[PDB]
């Protein structure tokens, strides 16, 4: 499933303020039980980066993103084999936990998609 | 837009524009390398460097003339360019130096210090120019034993063997006037130019006729020029094209354009609706290619020419490029017509009608000795937009699958593979 | 350079078993893949060394293993080995293709290597098979009667398929003898099976618990995890060497000490353990074509997986609702095998066709549905806007 | 010598009066091997196949 | 040749032509085979020794 979608499905839920009072206190639960914040973890960190978009996405990172995602990585794989959680004071807090790849990653698939619909393109003489 | 030509004694050819500035006068003759023979391969270029030699050029220069010559394979060109008001005094010079000077141009110290000139020219070609070398070899090879495969600057061995009676020989055979063609391009009217020639008489050698000989004919072959001191590989590759008034000469222009040319280096070229650019800029195959369909009276080739420094995948950059190839034949798309003839429309146009009377000269007096006639740019138009994919299945159906091919290359190409494993790339496998 | 770098065969095992960069982070579930390996080997081994003292005739067969039993040395050792250890297989080959679907292991770009996957299980089961038929005991000649006949589905020619595989009017002399000849056959196309699926492991590597890459921070096969499979080696070998030597028939069946019989059939059947499962979704399908159909088609429907994890991230490590249907999973399985113990009654068939619907939905509707959701989810509890 | 010059071929060469000449041959050729291939090939599976249908000794009518 | 360019036309023979072939020259084959076989052996048959039989 495209980033493309999960936004266009989730601001849709956002905006209206029928669905956002509802779903938003769900999710935000739902986050806090995955617990990937206990591990130094962003959820961007989390996307699988082996398909081309992705690889596009964190080439265009500026550098010191890039520095620090791999610090978490590290982080977490380390942890995770010694099998603790990080000490409270370390764990990612809400505000931290912001889709700093999301816009690189919809940049590059709205450039796919065009150019998916350019090599396509008919044309009505 | 207008393509005046009459006939007298001489005929005459002219294509008037008006806002012009400059005008330029000359004789085309329809005789070029393709007439000459191996062993004196390389007269006509001659000819060409004495005729703009330091002591003819500087009698022009001192009257305000410039002068311009190109030899090609079919035709030979001798040009004079001049301000609109002198489109007499051009008249006058080349009427000076294929008559009365036809034995002044040929003394023996011009003669041996034009000819050390186009041997350190020749010789240069050789030793630097590798894209048109490997094309001119494609030539070779692709109509060996036949006309259309003699160099037009010439073999070095033929040229250094040869004499003042040789150029003679050949003048006094080809020089004629059955086998010429005035042109008059720039901005003077037919009417203009035409009045000052059929004033001077004299026919000088009327009623004499070229010799004949035997019709070029294409044949599947190689030449491989390897060198790994070089630091590129340059094939070209092509099958038999079309010959200038062929029913198809405008398809096979066309299918050209479809995969057109490409330069690596420029950000615009990698975005073209090419689907060939998809394969080879993942592992960046090639710094650039160009395809071209190449028509002259007897024959033609339609192929492709590249350069490379990646020489260990040449047989993917080969691969691919004959693989799209093959589509021509059964799945070439309508946009993909469609962005070929908006294209072709573009490259004809800026060919037919730059700024530069010369090259107008050249292109008229050319086409005048082959069809008597020049096609005007609106009436091929026409044709180019009558193209349906129909047409361009049914044209490489006969020219591109399962035929024969010729090649060329030199410099490191040990990836290049052998020629059964290219020939067997000119189709696909079917139930 | 080191000679285990330079040498042409040294090499191999050097970039497998020695160098190759494995994940810090990957837990015993990764272990499940040696221990695979292993099993092979005691299959192999075991199994040509009673070669040696076995007949495949109709009227030896039974007595053959008998002879084994009673009077090779060790013989009874080697059976019970093989016997034992087949199952121990299974059981170990399941906790490799769960962890793998809990991980989401199948994922891109390690399709290649679930697909090999599916074939090698299909192998194993049908080799599995063709060795409980050279007992020749009663569950030996119906099973090899009632799978035989599962070609006669197949419209037309079906029948035809089935006396030529029988090589005769039935299950007879003809049918043991190419069965113990193929038995053998088959667990060397597994061996070159796993070498291709090692060859796919290799190009991407392992994946890891947390489901991201392993590119930052690596460590050599070599000590580590040579050492640590060691662990998990004797565990098993401690765990088979108990029903081996204190419990040899806990995990056979008790017909199997009776020589077939053509002329009846058990009064109750019970089919091998990991087999019941797709016993139980055979005859919860009151139709002959459609019953063997559905059969086949549970296993097949693994290939599907790829496709219908809808997810953005790999594996349910940091996922809520797949871990809990993840489960549901697991133990409608277990259901499913315990259903195919029971007797075809009331209850049990409408819970048989239940389990069977749950065991497709899985992968047909649940894992779409739910990993989409989760998709959502992510997205609106962190983008303020 | 020059590169131009095209050594000679002419022993080679088939003078070119029928160009499909060389192509009709090479095709028919492939094409009979291709055609006994398949034949040879449906012959020796069927032998094999047949090898595991009823023996001569087994097929009594009781 | 030709005889060759009215049935194929300077393309080479497709597998399905081929396939198609192979069955047909399979039964041809067998029958003048056998054909010859039993002609050249008349008389040493069991049908030619069945016929100097009447039981
Ligand atoms: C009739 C039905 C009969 C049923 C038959 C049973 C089927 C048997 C067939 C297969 C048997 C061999 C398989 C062995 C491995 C399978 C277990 C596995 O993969 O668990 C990984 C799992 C992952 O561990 P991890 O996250 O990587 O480990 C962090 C360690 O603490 C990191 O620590 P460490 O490396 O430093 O040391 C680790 C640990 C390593 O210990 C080990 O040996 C490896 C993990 C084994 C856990 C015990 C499994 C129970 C099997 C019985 O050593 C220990 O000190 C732990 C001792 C645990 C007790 C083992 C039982 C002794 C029984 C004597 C008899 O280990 C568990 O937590 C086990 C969960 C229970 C699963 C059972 C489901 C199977 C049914
Ligand atoms: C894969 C998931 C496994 C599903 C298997 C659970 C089956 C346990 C069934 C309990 C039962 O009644 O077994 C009876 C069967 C047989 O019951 P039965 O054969 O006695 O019933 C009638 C027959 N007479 C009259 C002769 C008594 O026992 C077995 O063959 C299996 C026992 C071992 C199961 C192995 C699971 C280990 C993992
Ligand atoms: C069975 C093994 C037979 C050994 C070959 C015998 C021999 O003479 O080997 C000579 C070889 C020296 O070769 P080498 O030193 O590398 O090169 C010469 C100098 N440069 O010396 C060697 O090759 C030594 C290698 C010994 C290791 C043998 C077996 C290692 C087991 C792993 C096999 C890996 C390949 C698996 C292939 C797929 C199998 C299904
Ligand atoms: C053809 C179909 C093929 C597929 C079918 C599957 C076959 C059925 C499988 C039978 C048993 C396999 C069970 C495998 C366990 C799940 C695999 C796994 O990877 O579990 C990981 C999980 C916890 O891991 P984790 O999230 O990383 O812990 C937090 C650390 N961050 O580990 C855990 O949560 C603890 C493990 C719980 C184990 C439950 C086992 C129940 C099995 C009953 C056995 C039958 C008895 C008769
Ligand atoms: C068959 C499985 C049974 C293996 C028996 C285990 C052997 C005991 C290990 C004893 C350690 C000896 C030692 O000190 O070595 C130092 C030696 C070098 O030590 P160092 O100088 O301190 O580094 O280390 C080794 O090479 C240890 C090699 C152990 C190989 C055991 C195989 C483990 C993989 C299991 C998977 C097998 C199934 C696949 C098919
Ligand atoms: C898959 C198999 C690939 C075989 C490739 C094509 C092979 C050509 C075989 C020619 C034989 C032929 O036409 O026989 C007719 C011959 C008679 O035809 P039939 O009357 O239809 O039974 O059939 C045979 O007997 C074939 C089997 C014996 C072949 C003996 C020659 C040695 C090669 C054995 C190859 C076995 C590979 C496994
Ligand atoms: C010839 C070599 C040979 C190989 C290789 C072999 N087996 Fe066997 N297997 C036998 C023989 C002989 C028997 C009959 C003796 C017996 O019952 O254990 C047998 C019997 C079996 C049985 C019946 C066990 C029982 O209850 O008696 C199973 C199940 C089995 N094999 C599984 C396997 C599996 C799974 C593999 C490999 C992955 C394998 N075998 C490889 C020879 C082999
Ligand atoms: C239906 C799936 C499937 C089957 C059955 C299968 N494998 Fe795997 N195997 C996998 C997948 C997927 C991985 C990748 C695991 C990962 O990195 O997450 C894997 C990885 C491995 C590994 C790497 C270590 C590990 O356990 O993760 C080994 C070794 C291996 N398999 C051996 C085998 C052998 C031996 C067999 C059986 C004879 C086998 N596998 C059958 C799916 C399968
Ligand atoms: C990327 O991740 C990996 C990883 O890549 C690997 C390789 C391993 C380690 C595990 C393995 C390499 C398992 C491999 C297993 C095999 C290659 C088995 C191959 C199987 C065979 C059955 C070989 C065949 C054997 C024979 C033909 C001979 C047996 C018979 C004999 C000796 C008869 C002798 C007769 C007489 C008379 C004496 C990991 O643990 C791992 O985890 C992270
Ligand atoms: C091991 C069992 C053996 C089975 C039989 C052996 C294989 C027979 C294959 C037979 C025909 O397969 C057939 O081959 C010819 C080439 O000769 C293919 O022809 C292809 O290449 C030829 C040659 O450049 C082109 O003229 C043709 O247009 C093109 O389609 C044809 O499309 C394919 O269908
Ligand atoms: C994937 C293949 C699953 C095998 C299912 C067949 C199970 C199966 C039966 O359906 C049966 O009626 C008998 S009678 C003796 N053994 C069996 C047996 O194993």
């Amino acid at each position: 499933q495209s980033f493309t979608s999960i936004a266009r499905i989730g601001d849709y839920i956002l905006k209206s303020p029928v669905l956002s009072k509802l779903c938003v206190p769900v999710a935000n639960q739902f986050i806090n039980l995955a617990g990937y914040k206990k591990l130094g973890l962003k959820f961007d960190d989390l996307i699988a980066e082996e398909n081309p978009i992705m690889q596009t996405a964190l080439r265009r990172l500026p550098e010191d993103e890039s520095y620090a995602r791999a610090y978490r990585i590290i982080r977490a794989h380390q942890t995770e084999l010694t099998h603790h959680l990080l000490p409270r004071n370390e764990w990612i807090k809400a505000q931290e936990d912001v889709p700093y790849l999301l816009p690189y990653i919809l940049e590059a698939e709205a450039a796919a998609k065009e150019k998916d619909e350019l090599d396509n393109i008919e044309v009505s003489k | 837009a207008e393509v005046t030509q009459l006939s007298n004694g001489i005929v005459v050819a002219t294509e008037h524009n008006p806002s012009a500035h400059t005008a330029s006068v000359g004789v085309v003759f329809g005789s070029g390398a393709a007439n000459e023979n191996p062993y004196n391969n390389g007269v006509s270029n001659l000819w060409k460097n004495i005729f703009l030699s330091k002591e003819n050029s500087a009698v022009a220069a001192k009257e305000g003339l410039a002068l311009s010559s190109n030899i090609s394979r079919d035709f030979q060109s001798y040009i004079v360019s001049s301000l609109p008001g002198s489109t007499d005094k051009s008249l006058d010079f080349l009427n000076q130096s294929f008559i009365q000077q036809k034995a002044n141009l040929l003394s023996s110290s011009n003669f041996e210090a034009t000819k050390k000139s186009v041997l350190k020219q020749v010789q240069d070609f050789e030793d630097n120019d590798h894209p048109n070398r490997v094309l001119e070899h494609l030539h070779s090879t692709a109509f060996q034993n036949t006309p259309l495969s003699l160099p037009t600057r010439g073999t070095l061995e033929s040229l250094e063997n040869l004499v003042v009676a040789d150029l003679e020989s050949f003048a006094n055979n080809h020089f004629l006037n059955s086998n010429a063609v005035v042109v008059g391009t720039g901005n003077i009217k037919h009417e203009d130019l035409v009045n000052s020639i059929e004033s001077k008489n004299l026919s000088l050698q009327t009623g004499t006729k070229p010799v004949l000989k035997k019709k070029a004919a294409f044949l599947g072959s190689e030449v491989r020029l390897r060198d790994d001191t070089l630091p590129k590989a340059w094939i070209s590759l092509a099958v038999e094209g079309e010959p200038v008034n062929s029913p198809n000469y405008f398809v096979a222009k066309l299918a050209a354009q479809i995969f057109g040319s490409y330069n690596a280096f420029e950000p615009a070229s990698r975005l073209q609706g090419i689907k060939l650019l998809d394969n080879i800029q993942e592992y960046q195959l090639c710094d650039n290619f160009n395809h071209f369909s190449l028509s002259y009276k007897d024959s033609g080739l339609w192929g492709f020419s590249t350069a490379t420094r990646n020489v260990t995948m040449i047989d993917d950059l080969i691969h691919f490029t004959l693989k799209q190839w093959n589509r021509l034949t059964i799945s070439v798309t309508d946009t993909e017509v469609e962005r070929a003839k908006s294209l072709l429309k573009l490259q004809l146009g800026q060919l037919y009608e730059s700024g530069n009377p010369v090259n107008d000269a050249n292109l008229l007096g050319a086409e005048v000795l082959i069809k008597g006639s020049k096609l005007s740019l609106g009436e091929a138009f026409k044709k180019i937009d009558a193209i349906t994919v129909k047409d361009v299945k049914a044209w490489a159906g006969k020219r591109l699958w399962d035929q024969d091919i010729a090649i060329a290359g030199t410099g490191q190409i040990e990836g290049l593979l052998d020629y059964m494993r290219i020939r067997s790339d000119m189709s696909m496998m079917r139930w | 350079m080191a000679f285990r770098k330079s040498n042409v065969y040294l090499s191999l095992v050097n970039s497998y078993i020695i160098d190759s960069p494995q994940p810090s982070s990957i837990n015993y579930w990764w272990n499940m893949g040696s221990l695979l390996g292993l099993c092979l080997v005691i299959q192999i081994v075991t199994g040509i060394f009673m070669a040696m003292h076995y007949s495949s005739n109709i009227e030896l067969a039974f007595s053959s293993v008998e002879h084994i039993m009673r009077d090779v040395h060790n013989g009874y050792i080697l059976r019970y080995l093989h016997a034992n250890g087949a199952s121990f297989f299974f059981m170990v080959m399941f906790m490799h293709m769960a962890k793998g679907l809990y991980y989401g292991s199948y994922r891109s770009p390690r399709v290649t290597l679930w697909n090999v996957g599916v074939i090698i299980f299909t192998l194993t089961i049908a080799t599995a098979f063709l060795g409980y038929c050279c007992v020749y005991g009663q569950m030996s000649h119906w099973g090899a009667t009632v799978i035989t006949n599962l070609f006669s589905a197949i419209p037309f020619v079906g029948n035809d398929i089935v006396s030529w595989l029988w090589g005769g009017f039935s299950v007879s002399n003809p049918t043991i003898q190419r069965f113990f000849a193929l038995h053998y056959l088959v667990p060397f196309i597994i061996a070159a099976m796993v070498i291709m699926h090692l060859m796919a492991l290799h190009i991407h590597g392992s994946s890891n618990p947390l489901g991201i890459t392993g590119n930052l921070d690596r460590i050599p096969m070599h000590s580590y995890f040579i050492f640590k499979d060691l662990v998990t080696v004797f565990l098993f070998m401690l765990i088979l060497a108990l029903f081996v030597f204190y419990s040899p028939n806990t995990l056979g069946h008790p017909d199997n000490y009776i020589p077939g019989n053509p002329l009846v059939t058990p009064a109750s059947i019970v089919p091998e353990w990991y087999l019941l499962p797709f016993y139980a979704i055979l005859r919860s399908i009151p139709d002959k074509l459609l019953g063997v159909i559905t059969m086949f088609a549970a296993i097949l429907v693994l290939l599907v997986l790829p496709f219908t994890d809808r997810s953005v991230v790999r594996g349910n490590t940091f996922k809520v609702l797949s871990k809990f249907f993840f489960f549901i999973f697991v133990f409608n399985f277990v259901l499913l095998g315990q259903i195919g113990a029971c007797h075809v009654e009331v209850p049990y068939v409408l819970m048989g066709q239940i389990a069977t619907f749950i065991y497709f939905a899985y992968f047909l509707i649940i894992v779409p549905v739910i990993s989409t959701i989760e998709n959502v989810l992510f997205y609106i509890g962190r983008v303020n806007k | 010598k020059s590169t131009y010059r095209t050594p000679n071929f002419d022993d080679v060469l088939k003078e070119n009066n029928d160009a499909d000449k060389g192509r009709s041959y090479a095709y028919f050729m492939v094409g009979a091997m291709g055609l006994l291939s398949s034949a040879g090939a449906k012959s020796t599976v069927e032998t094999f196949i047949s090898s595991m249908t009823a023996t001569a000794d087994v097929l009594a009518m009781a | 040749s030709s005889l060759y360019k009215t049935f194929f036309k300077r393309n080479a023979v497709f597998v399905g032509t081929i396939f198609a072939g192979a069955f047909v020259f399979q039964t041809v084959f067998d029958t003048a085979i056998t054909s010859w076989y039993e002609n050249h052996n008349k008389g040493k048959l069991w049908k030619d020794v069945k016929a100097r039989i009447a039981a």
